[PDB]
RNA sequence: UAAGGGCAGACGGUGGAUGCCUAGGCUCUCGGAGGCGAAGAAGGACGUGAUAAGCUGCGAAAAGCUGCGGGAAUCGGCACAUACGAAUUGAUCCGCAGAUAUCCGAAUGGGGCAACCCGUCAGGCCCCUGACACAUGAAUUCAUGAGCGAACGCGGGGAACUGAAACAUCUCAUUACCCGUAGGAGAAGAAAACAAAAGUGAUUCCCUCAGUAGUGGCGAGCGAACGGGGAU
RNA sequence: UACCGUGAGGGAAAGGUGAAAAGAACCUCGAAAGAGGAGUGCAAUAGACCCUGAACCCGUCUGCCUACAAGCGGUAGGAGCGCCAGGUGUGACUGCGUGCCUUUUGCAUAAUGAACCUACGAGUUACUGUUUGUGGCAAGGUUAAUUGUUA
RNA sequence: UGAGGGUAGGGGUGAAAGGCUAAUCAAACUUGGAGAUAGCUCGUACUCCCCGAAAUGCAUUUAGGUGCAGCCUGUUGGAU
RNA sequence: AUAGUAUAUCGGUAGGGGAGCAUUCCAGCGACGUAGAAGGGAAAAGGGCGACUUUUUCUGGAGUUUCUGGAAAAGCAAAUGUAGGUAUAAGUAACGAUAAAGGGGGCGAGAACCCCCCUCGCCGAAAGACCAAGGUUUCCUGAUCAACGCUAAUCGGAUCAGGGUUAGUCGGGGCCUAAGGAUAAGCCGAAUGGCGAUUCCGAUGGAAGAACCGGUUAAUAUUCCGGUACUGAUAC
């Protein structure tokens, strides 16, 4: 289980984006990492295979991410409940997504 | 046969005193204006003595 | 000079391979002791 | 925390000033190549690149491709290009890299060792 | 003056010390357990991928096949890149039970230089190829065994260096080592026993008795029991 | 494991970029190796053998001294010169001075020993006594195995 | 002279040299007893302070070892 | 050291005694650190005396520490001591048979050495050709020149990738037995085991089943193709 997922609407706790919103794009498991859009952008530079510097989303370690709440805009933490079991965000109460 | 002792830093470096290496003889090409060694043919334009010596293509 | 080397497969195996090891007590006690120190080569029959 | 970062500024606006070449990890012994470095130093530019393409010892033509280089980098970090007499070899250094060892035999079963060095080279140049 | 050299400082090279760190060790405590194998083991050989050296997993059903329980969005091992796919009609992943499981190896149809060669017998295909069975020994066709593997147990054999400031009795030592063979422990065990007119009653293990009584080229050394206190 | 041995058998060395590969598009000199830039990054003198980055050993530059001078290389005096208010670098000239270890009656000894640096490297623990410093109890002192409660 | 066999460590083999038995032989090699024993040689690492010897006698399978005495030192009690 | 400031005393090997410093970790009371810890470079100052300590500044980029008590893997200059690194001799010995080279073209950044051509020289009962043992891809081709090659290298038995070995008769094996080995029935023996047939295994030998010449590929050839033969089974 993590407390996040491929489609989820996240906000940055901790770093440079915090603050920050968006949607979660990918979920490296085994790293504990995702990628979030249109946060952590990074100036690669790649060789044509026309080549340039390109922008990408870098990872951001999971624990710095939390579920926005439904109702207020806040980041709040969650919970599962058998309300199967299902997430519910702590801070109203309702359930997630 | 066997050095009794390891020579110091002094006294190697004073023997390579004479260690030094030699210096071309260069003069100036009166036709190219390169440098080339005297008493030689320029190799660039092949020129010798305000002759042609070398025909280069 | 002739040197003390002169590799012929036939007398190898009959003198070191797994088969004559296998056929004396004293051969298998050989090949306890080589397991026991998880020796990758057994016998002169594995390098073949 | 910024302090290492203050350090470099400094390090960096320095370097604006300094024209240069540098060759590393040349496959030849530095004893050998120090004995060119001391032909050329303090020595005009268009003179020592003539001296360098006619010498006899073999390191020389390794060490005129880096005068060439140290050359393009002081035009490039002054916008123009150099004139004739006016730039000069005003630094040369040889300093011993690392070491390539191997095995050459002897007589009566023993073994010696055979180093093959190498050397690095920089050159500062001046108007 | 300096071909060169000396000392000091500044800045570098080389080399990989030191500081900090951990992914691996070391010594133990508590609980469990103490085997695997002819229904073919331990250990190997050869294979197995869209791609595939090597490890890992697996076995021609070959990074895997089928159910049941769990769990919920990623997944096709280490392990990338590229490529194609799987999956909310529940993939991957975890627990349990099944299916498959080539060749060698106790190796057991006969041989053999391990991973190979050659058969008899019954079936079915077509010079070949499938799928069965076929060792030996101890009991009554049937049942059993063999081989491997930590230490601890019990048996059969059994050194020397060393100490005795030499050395032969003696010591090292009923040790090292070799061989046979059990079990979760084994061995012992229920008085033809100790004791001393006073008594205790199977065996085992701990604390004492005690470096005592003895033994001994009475040298170096070796060394109890009775009785008492415990565990059970 | 590699490697060594016919075989039984013997048997190594080798950890660390960065928070994140963001692991350096593009330009200049070069035939290209290598570098100078640019860019990423807190930092590239963190650039792949990458944390820190010592010694022995090796260079370049600057200051002072040095081509009539002779011994364990220092020590005690002492001008001049060069730097930054009396500190610091150097050292013309002078006095004195035969390393160190070990073994020996006695070693400059032509007796032993070491190329140099960094790292490694040699009176420890158990038990039984005895003397002693310090304590507890005292004509008495002290428990051993083991047992109970708690955790 | 080729191929394949056989003899194994106080054993083998030897037209005999103590020769040879895997570059090893008046007793091979490997592992173990095992850190054998060595009255012998070499080595033994921070600091300052106080005191300070002996190279003799006796005995010894003893003579470059050791036991006792003699000579040093700590603590304690006496004066000598 | 004695007396409580005075008197005396203070060279030392073996050796005896006293008092301390540093190092690693622990307990307790407490401190410091991204506004910069440890470590590393430089400088200055302290200590009855010393082992050592403190401060400032550069590097460094995350841990460190006072005091009191406690416990040790608690300190190197030398053991023909060990590991790793780097020196000296020294740009010295040497570059492995005195069969030998010269020129012109070529590809190429680069040629004494590579390719082609002309000349020269060496072997020729071999230094040529075919097998066995042993090796195991070194064979051919393209790309590459870091390392390897005792120089350089555009070359290589080097690195990477691709390709290449074709049998009714050849050589083996299938059959047979020798030395020797393993056994059966038996014999011997603390154990482990030692012996023991006309049996089986085991070629270096014996087979009543039989092929030779030529040509083609960059790399195979009694094997592929051509020609001309031979030998077993099997069905009509
Ligand atoms: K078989
Ligand atoms: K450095
Ligand atoms: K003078
Ligand atoms: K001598
Ligand atoms: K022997
Ligand atoms: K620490
Ligand atoms: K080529
Ligand atoms: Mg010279
Ligand atoms: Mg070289
Ligand atoms: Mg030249
Ligand atoms: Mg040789
Ligand atoms: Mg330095
Ligand atoms: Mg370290
Ligand atoms: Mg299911
Ligand atoms: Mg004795
Ligand atoms: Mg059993
Ligand atoms: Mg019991
Ligand atoms: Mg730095
Ligand atoms: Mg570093
Ligand atoms: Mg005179
Ligand atoms: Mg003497
Ligand atoms: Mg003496
Ligand atoms: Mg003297
Ligand atoms: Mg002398
Ligand atoms: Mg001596
Ligand atoms: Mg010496
Ligand atoms: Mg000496
Ligand atoms: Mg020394
Ligand atoms: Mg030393
Ligand atoms: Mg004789
Ligand atoms: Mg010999
Ligand atoms: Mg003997
Ligand atoms: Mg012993
Ligand atoms: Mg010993
Ligand atoms: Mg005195
Ligand atoms: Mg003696
Ligand atoms: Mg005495
Ligand atoms: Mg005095
Ligand atoms: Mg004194
Ligand atoms: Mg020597
Ligand atoms: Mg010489
Ligand atoms: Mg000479
Ligand atoms: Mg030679
Ligand atoms: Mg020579
Ligand atoms: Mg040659
Ligand atoms: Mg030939
Ligand atoms: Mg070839
Ligand atoms: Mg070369
Ligand atoms: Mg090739
Ligand atoms: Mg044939
Ligand atoms: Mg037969
Ligand atoms: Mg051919
Ligand atoms: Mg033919
Ligand atoms: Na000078
Ligand atoms: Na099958
Ligand atoms: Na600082
Ligand atoms: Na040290
Ligand atoms: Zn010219």
């Amino acid at each position: 289980k993590l407390h996040i997922k491929k489609g989820d609407t996240v906000m940055v706790i901790s770093g440079e984006d915090k603050g920050h919103s968006g949607r979660v794009l990918e979920v490296l498991v085994k790293e504990q990492r995702a990628i979030v859009e249109g946060l952590n952008m990074i100036k690669k530079h790649a060789k044509p295979s026309q080549g340039g510097i390109i922008s990408k989303e870098a990872p951001i370690h999971i624990s710095n991410l939390n579920v926005v709440d439904p109702k207020t805009g806040k980041a709040t933490r969650i919970g599962r409940r058998l309300n199967k079991l299902v997430r519910y965000a702590k801070k109203s109460g309702e359930e997630i997504k | 046969a066997h050095p009794k002792r390891r020579q110091s830093k002094t006294r190697t470096a004073k023997r390579r005193t004479h260690d030094k290496a030699v210096m071309p003889t260069l003069a100036k090409c009166p036709n190219c204006g390169a440098w080339h060694i005297y008493h030689t043919v320029c190799g660039d334009c092949g020129y010798y003595r305000g002759k042609l010596a070398i025909e280069k293509e | 000079m002739k040197r003390t080397y002169q590799p012929s497969n036939r007398k190898r195996l009959n003198k070191h391979g797994f088969r004559s090891r296998m056929a004396t007590a004293n051969g298998r006690r050989v090949l306890a002791a080589r397991r026991a120190k998880g020796r990758a080569k057994l016998t002169v029959s594995d390098e073949f | 925390g910024a302090r290492k970062h203050n350090s470099a500024e400094a390090r960096k606006e320095a370097l604006k000033q300094m024209y240069f070449a540098k060759l590393r990890n040349v496959p030849t012994s530095p004893r050998k190549m120090r004995l060119v470095a001391d032909m050329i130093r303090g020595m005009e530019v268009n003179r020592a690149l003539g001296v360098l393409k006619f010498s006899n010892k073999e390191a020389s033509a390794r060490v005129e491709k880096l005068l060439r280089s140290a050359v393009a980098n002081w035009e490039e970090k002054n916008e123009r290009k150099a004139e004739e007499g006016e730039l000069f070899v005003s630094r040369i250094c040889v300093d011993g890299a690392s070491t390539l060892k191997r095995l050459r035999p002897a007589p009566q079963g023993r073994g010696y060792r055979i180093r093959k060095r190498s050397n690095h080279v920089t050159i500062y140049v001046d108007t």
